[PDB]
C-alpha cells in the first residue's frame, strides 16, 4: 500500500507562532558568535511577521567593520514557507537586486533550497559566509551609511 | 455520496460531520470518537424529539443534510449507578497517563502510579511525587495490587 | 510520517469538550491536535475582572513530561507577562508536574493574574511601575483590561 | 453543607463544611481524601486564589458550589 510500518516517530508539528517565539528567545539570549543578531521589528506585532536582522561583515573581505541592518519577513506558511529577506544598509553583492536589497531566493541556496529545519539565523549565518566566497570578496561597496530612501 | 450534518453539544460546541444517509447510529458515533475522542460508550444523539438507536439509519430517521444533531454526553442514569461508577474508575485512574492502573505501584507518600509512568518521572533513581511534590526513590517503588485487581473487575463490569 | 496522538491528549481533549471549566475555554485546531486556542475570564475581584484574555497553547512532543507551552494572545498589564505574551510562570518550567493539565494550567495561569509578582519579573518596565505605585498599576491593569480585553471576542 | 472539589485529575469529591469554616479547614479534608499536604494546595474560585485565612461565606461559597484544585504555584 501507500503507508508502511515504522517502529520509530519523532518530530510533532510546531505551530509557526511557537517556532517563531523559539527564534526570538535565542536572538534575544545572544546565542551565537555575535556577527548576526536578529529579532522582532515592532515589539508589539503578535504576528510575529516582521523581523530585523544584523550582519557583521567578515574579516579578509571587502565588508570588514560594516554593519548591515536586514529585514526579514515570516510569512503565514513559515517555516514550511520561505521568509522574504531585504537588506536595510546599501550593498554590492552577487545575489540581490541592486535598487531594493530584495534577495532573489534563487542565487542563494539556503533560500533556493528551503527547509523547515531552517532558521533566521541560518539565513543570517550563511549568507554571511556567503559573504566569504571569492566573487564578491573583492566587491566594490558603495559609501557606509547611504541606504534605500 | 458523503453529505454535512451539525452535531451541536449542550456546552454550544457545534460539529460537523460528513456521514452517509446508509450510516448507522453507531457510525455516527465513531465518527464522532476520531474527530472528539468521546467514546461511543459516553454518547447519547437527540433528533427531532426521538432519541436515536444504534441499529437504525439516519435514513429511518429522515436525517438529510445539513440536518443538525443534539449531542448529549453520558445522558443514561446507572449502569450500577452512573455517577457512583464513574468515581470508581476515577479512584484506580493513573495520574500520569490518565488510563486505568498498570502494574499499580506507590511511593514514599502514598501515592499510586503506572509503574512504567512513574519510573519515567524518576529518571536517575528518583524525583519529587507528581500529586504532592514530596521527594520519592525508585527504589521504594510498592506493589499495589488491589488497585490492579479492582481494575480488572471495573473492566469485566464494562463488558457484563 | 504519521504516528498515533497520545491517548492522555485524547482524554484530556475529550473531556474539555465535555466537562468545561466555568470562566476558561479552550479548543484544539483543525490542523493541529497539539495547538490550543484558549479565552480565560479574568479572575473575580482583581483589575482583570470582565476581561477574556486569549491565549494559545502547544502541547510538546515530551508532553505530559514537560509543560505546555503558553502565552497571551490579548495585551495585558502583568509584571510576570512580557509584551508578546510570553508567561514566566514556575509550573510551566522547574515547578512543572506532570499530573497538570490543560485545564490547571489554565486555573493557574488565571491565578497567576489574582497574584502578580513584581518582586520576581519578567517585564521588568512593567514591575518597576507596580514596585513604584501599586494602586496606580492596578488602575494601569484595568484601564488595560476594558481597552485591550472586552469586545475583543 | 455540602460543596464539590474537582482535583488533579478531574476527579469530584464531595465534603462536609460550613458557611465559617477556613479555606485551610477545607484543605484538611482535602488531605485526608488525597494526600496532598495543605502547603502545596491552591484552591480557586471564580478564578481567584483562595487565601487560608478567611472563611467559605467570605467569598460566598454557597452549597454544591464546585472548587479546583491546584498545584502551588508562583509568578516570576
Ligand atoms: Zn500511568
Ligand atoms: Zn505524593
Amino acid at each position: 500500500g501507500s503507508q508502511e510500518f515504522m517502529a520509530v516517530s519523532t518530530g510533532v508539528k510546531v505551530p509557526r507562532n511557537f517556532r517563531l517565539l523559539e527564534e526570538l528567545e535565542e536572538g534575544q539570549k545572544g546565542v551565537g558568535d555575535g556577527t548576526v543578531s536578529w529579532g522582532l521589528e515592532d515589539d508589539e506585532d503578535m504576528t510575529l511577521t516582521r523581523w530585523t536582522g544584523m550582519i557583521i561583515g567578515p574579516p579578509r573581505t571587502n565588508y570588514e567593520n560594516r554593519i548591515y541592518s536586514l529585514k526579514v519577513e515570516c510569512g503565514p506558511k513559515y517555516p514550511e514557507a520561505p521568509p522574504s529577506v531585504r537588506f536595510v544598509t546599501k550593498i554590492n553583492m552577487n545575489g540581490i537586486n541592486n535598487s531594493s536589497g530584495m534577495v532573489d531566493a534563487r542565487s542563494i541556496p539556503v533560500l533556493a533550497k528551503w527547509q523547515n529545519s531552517y532558521s533566521i539565523k541560518v539565513v543570517l549565518q550563511e549568507l554571511r559566509r556567503l559573504m566569504m566566497s571569492k566573487e564578491n570578496m573583492k566587491l566594490p561597496q558603495p559609501p557606509e551609511g547611504q541606504t534605500y530612501n | 455520496s458523503h453529505m454535512q450534518i451539525f452535531v451541536k453539544t449542550l456546552t454550544g460546541k457545534t460539529i460537523t460531520l460528513e456521514v452517509e444517509p446508509s450510516d448507522t447510529i453507531e457510525n455516527v458515533k465513531a465518527k464522532i470518537q476520531d474527530k472528539e475522542g468521546i467514546p461511543p460508550d459516553q454518547q447519547r444523539l437527540i433528533f427531532a424529539g426521538k432519541q436515536l438507536e444504534d441499529g437504525r439509519t439516519l435514513s429511518d430517521y429522515n436525517i438529510q443534510k445539513e440536518s443538525t444533531l443534539h449531542l448529549v454526553l453520558r445522558l443514561r442514569a446507572a449502569m450500577a449507578s452512573a455517577a457512583r461508577l464513574t468515581m470508581m474508575w476515577e479512584e484506580v485512574t493513573c495520574p500520569i497517563c490518565l488510563d486505568p492502573f498498570v502494574e499499580p505501584v506507590s511511593i514514599e507518600c502514598g501515592h499510586s502510579f503506572c509503574q512504567e509512568c512513574i519510573s519515567q518521572v524518576g529518571k536517575g533513581g528518583g524525583s519529587v511525587c507528581p500529586v504532592c511534590r514530596q521527594r520519592f526513590l525508585l527504589k521504594n517503588l510498592r506493589p499495589n495490587r488491589q488497585l490492579a485487581n479492582m481494575v480488572n473487575n471495573l473492566k469485566e463490569i464494562s463488558q457484563e | 510520517g504519521m504516528a498515533g496522538l497520545p491517548r492522555r491528549i485524547i482524554k484530556e481533549t475529550q473531556r474539555l469538550l465535555a466537562e468545561p471549566v466555568p470562566g476558561i475555554k479552550a479548543e484544539p485546531d483543525e490542523s493541529n491536535a497539539r495547538y490550543f486556542h484558549v479565552v480565560i475570564a479574568g479572575p473575580q475581584d482583581s483589575p482583570f475582572e470582565g476581561g477574556t484574555f486569549k491565549l494559545e497553547l502547544f502541547l510538546p512532543e515530551e508532553y505530559p513530561m514537560a509543560a505546555p507551552k503558553v502565552r497571551f494572545m490579548t495585551k495585558i498589564y502583568h509584571p510576570n507577562v512580557d509584551k508578546l505574551g510570553r508567561i514566566k510562570l514556575d509550573i510551566l518550567a522547574d515547578k512543572w508536574s506532570p499530573a497538570l493539565q490543560i485545564r490547571t494550567v489554565l486555573l493557574s495561569i488565571q491565578a497567576l493574574l489574582s497574584a502578580p509578582n513584581p518582586d520576581d519579573p519578567l517585564a521588568n518596565d512593567v514591575a518597576e511601575q507596580w514596585k513604584t505605585n501599586e494602586a496606580q498599576a492596578i488602575e494601569t491593569a484595568r484601564a488595560w483590561t476594558r481597552l485591550y480585553a472586552m469586545n475583543n471576542i | 453543607m455540602q460543596i464539590f472539589v474537582k482535583t488533579l485529575t478531574g476527579k469530584t469529591i464531595t465534603l462536609e463544611v460550613e458557611p465559617s469554616d477556613t479555606i485551610e479547614n477545607v484543605k484538611a479534608k482535602i488531605q485526608d481524601k488525597e494526600g496532598i499536604p495543605p502547603d502545596q494546595q491552591r484552591l480557586i474560585f471564580a478564578g481567584k486564589q483562595l487565601e487560608d485565612g478567611r472563611t467559605l461565606s467570605d467569598y460566598n461559597i454557597q452549597k454544591e458550589s464546585t472548587l479546583h484544585l491546584v498545584l502551588r504555584l508562583r509568578g516570576g
